[PDB]
RNA sequence: CACGGACCAAGGAGUCUAACGUCUAUGCGAGUGUUUGGGUGUAAAACCCAUACGCGUAAUGAAAGUGAACGUAGGUUGGGGCCUCGCAAGAGGUGCACAAUCGACCGAUCCUGAUGUCUUCGGAUGGAUUUGAGUAAGAGCAUAGCUGUUGGGACCCGAAAG
RNA sequence: GAAAUUGUUGAAAGGGAAGGGCAUUUGAUCAGACA
RNA sequence: CAACUUUGGGGCCGUUCCUUGUCUAUGUUCCUUGGAACAGGACGUCAUAGAGGGUGAGAAUCCCGUGUGGCGAGGAGUGCG
């Protein structure tokens, strides 16, 4: 009641809650979903075998 | 940039930091409850009158002025010595030419006669608790100009035109009065 | 040109209000019923000196539904396009 | 010439790392356009008018298009029929938000955009009117 | 829905009463805007000094 | 050259403030700003709030004043992205910001002088240049930080004083 | 109970400066590690 | 010319204010160290009192206090019961 809720308005007189920029926080879930995971290239290699 | 820096005039002797303004709060309000004691009964104010704001800029409100005047009083059905032992608060000196501000304010005079008690003078008077604010009991009511909703009223002619009319006749009222003395003494 | 001695800003408050966000002045809970209902009789009532403005001016467009304006002045334009919408323009006393 | 934006936010920070990692391996410009849009100073990512975003959305074969705004959407009461489309953006305002949803539209942030269109399909990346002094 | 929160007696034991989340609980966790915020509360209360 | 330096300890010089800016972060966003004040309080804290007010959303003219859509809010050129075909190369379409030019709109300037009219009032309609941080689907308000200017003792000490 | 400055003790250097850089002699001193 | 309505002064006791006085929890239990326990450990108790100060080193529990309540004493007062 104090702060508010999708369904009940506010005791502070026109205040809604902070909105989200990023829907989750998780990244890694983000980056290891099934659409990122076909859209992306092949995955590369870290660290580098030294030639010459 | 062009801007104007008056701080050479020996200001530094009178700098003033309101770091009083949490205690000069808290001594306002401790001066409120005692006064609120010492009138146990009685509110802190006095039933102030109601009354629409002087300018242009302004006169689209109304405001809380200052006291009734002694049409109000005598409307209402009581005098102005005894009004201001009751509190309700007299002005002498404003002036009534307003037929919605006089009945506002006797209205506000006959509501506010009818919510209060007053003790009798001798003794054994009736409990009654002490209602701080009167302004809050009897708050000033915006008039309502107009219904939301209503027909369009097209009369035809253009309210632009009219208002250029208006500051037209404005303008050569005073040749046109001249031109036509002049026709006058000439018939 | 002129030096203007003793100015008031008392009388020479005019704050403009254009016809775009003239439908703003309706509140935003009755404004789509006034929108969707669109008649000459109860057609909305706006007392634009209520709500602080002095002139009103004919920047955008306004919706082709009727609306009683009421200004203490209005442009000739924002006149034309208040008419043409079926509403129409009382000058405020 | 600029890897990392002048924020603390955390959530903008993340929202840095996701898109960097798609910029880094999908070679779809859409994502490299929209990294760099995300160290914008904030003076240098104006607020995008929703009625812009139905104007935009009004043009040639450009109806169904899921519309990216990488900063604020804000509202335009100057528009009254807004149309319903998807608007992927960085921050809503209230009265933004409700317009779009009031139309039948929704209000999707970035990331919630990196997953329906991960190529950034399908989109269109509205910047906003820049001019705000010398 | 929203997960439901128990509630202990005086004695510590869950009672069966179970609450929903309140929605602040989902607000944003900003440590930037909370440091700059209280760096700048905290100074509320302090008092001048001067030679 | 001239000036400072026998030695050691401790002190010792770009500070604070106000008004404007630039940049950046943050909040909200055609709005924004609780903290003059009120309510409340575990009491100079924290929490909450009505009315007003400031700045912004409208400019222009010496002023009276007047006041921003012919059009899909504009035509062409360019333009990140996206869309279509294409293994690709490219081909087309759409084109945000922005930039160039040509137009439109508002005010100012010079004309023309309709519908009518207290016969002098009104300004309809249509042109001519220039013109403005002007409109042409707003971008601001507040706070903070690094800071620039200016005024205060103003980086510190010291000049001939009235 | 600092430094300037001083006394005594021990070591050392000194043919009209003292100090400082690189390197090493010499004397004095001193840390670390278990297939 | 015409009818109605209103009213002082004190004394006594309380209340209010002021200024004062007094009263109002709980370990100085065991072990080690130390010149000193106010330190470390063990077991407790009080808490509307763990603000502060003293006491032979960091003490809620040793002392004064603190907190909360009680009982008074002298006044001012006509504010009012």
């Amino acid at each position: 009641q104090v702060w508010g809720s999708e369904t009940v308005a506010s005791s502070k007189v026109g205040y809604t809650l902070p909105s989200h920029i990023i829907s989750t926080s998780d990244v890694t879930r983000i980056i290891n979903s099934s659409e990122i995971q076909s859209a992306i290239r092949p995955a590369g290699q870290a660290t580098q075998k030294r030639t010459h | 940039p062009i801007l104007k820096n008056h701080f050479r005039k020996h200001w530094q002797e009178r700098v003033k930091v309101h770091f009083d303004q949490a205690g000069k709060k808290v001594s306002r309000r401790n001066a409120r409850a005692t006064r609120a004691a010492k009138i146990a009964p009685r509110p802190l104010d006095l039933l102030r009158p109601v009354v629409r704001a002087p300018t242009v800029k302004y006169n689209r409100k109304v405001r809380a002025g200052r006291g009734f005047t002694l049409a109000e009083v005598k409307a209402a059905g009581l005098t102005a010595a005894y009004a201001r032992t009751i509190g309700i608060a007299v002005d002498h000196r404003r002036q009534n030419r307003n037929q919605e501000i006089f009945d506002a304010n006797v209205q506000r005079l006959k509501e506010y006669q009818s919510k209060i008690i007053v003790f009798p003078r001798n003794g054994k008077a009736p409990e009654a608790e002490q209602v701080l604010s009167a302004a809050a009991t009897f708050p000033i009511a915006q008039p309502a100009t107009d219904v939301e909703a209503r027909a369009v009223q097209d009369n035809g002619e253009s309210a632009f035109r009219t208002l250029r009319l208006a500051r037209s006749e404005k303008k050569f009222r005073g040749i046109r009065e001249k031109r036509a003395r002049e026709k006058a003494e000439a018939e | 040109g002129m030096r203007y001695f003793h100015k008031q800003q008392a009388h020479f408050w005019k704050p403009v209000l254009n016809l775009d966000k003239l439908w703003t002045l309706i509140p935003e809970d009755k404004r789509d019923q006034y929108l969707k209902s669109a008649s000459k009789e109860t057609a909305p009532v706006i007392d634009t000196l209520a709500a602080g403005y002095g002139k009103i001016l004919g920047k955008g467009r306004i919706p082709n539904v009727p609306v009683i304006v009421k200004a203490r002045f209005v442009s000739k334009l924002a006149e034309e396009k208040i008419r043409a919408a079926g509403g129409v323009v009382e000058l405020i006393a | 010439h600029r890897t990392a934006p002048k924020s603390d936010n955390v959530y903008l920070k993340l929202l840095v790392k996701l898109y960097t990692f798609l910029a880094r391996r999908t070679d779809a410009p859409f994502n490299k356009v929209v990294l760099k849009a995300l160290f914008l100073s904030k003076i240098n990512r104006p607020p995008v008018s929703v009625s812009r975003i139905a104007r935009a959305l009004k043009q040639e074969g450009a109806a169904n298009k899921t519309v990216v705004v990488v900063g604020t959407v804000t509202d335009d009461a100057r528009i009254f029929e807004f149309p319903k489309t998807t608007v992927a953006a960085l921050r809503f305002t209230a009265g933004a938000r409700a317009k779009i949803v009031k139309a039948g539209g929704e209000c999707i942030t970035l990331d919630q955009l990196a997953v329906r269109a991960p190529k950034g399909q399908n989109t269109l990346i509205l910047r906003g009117p820049r001019n705000s002094r010398e | 829905s929203r997960p439901q929160v128990t509630v202990h007696s005086l004695t510590g034991e869950a009672t069966a009463n179970a609450l929903p989340l309140p929605a602040v609980f989902s607000a944003p966790i900003r440590p930037d805007i909370v440091h700059t915020v209280f760096t700048s509360v905290n100074k509320n209360k302090r008092q001048a000094y001067a030679v």
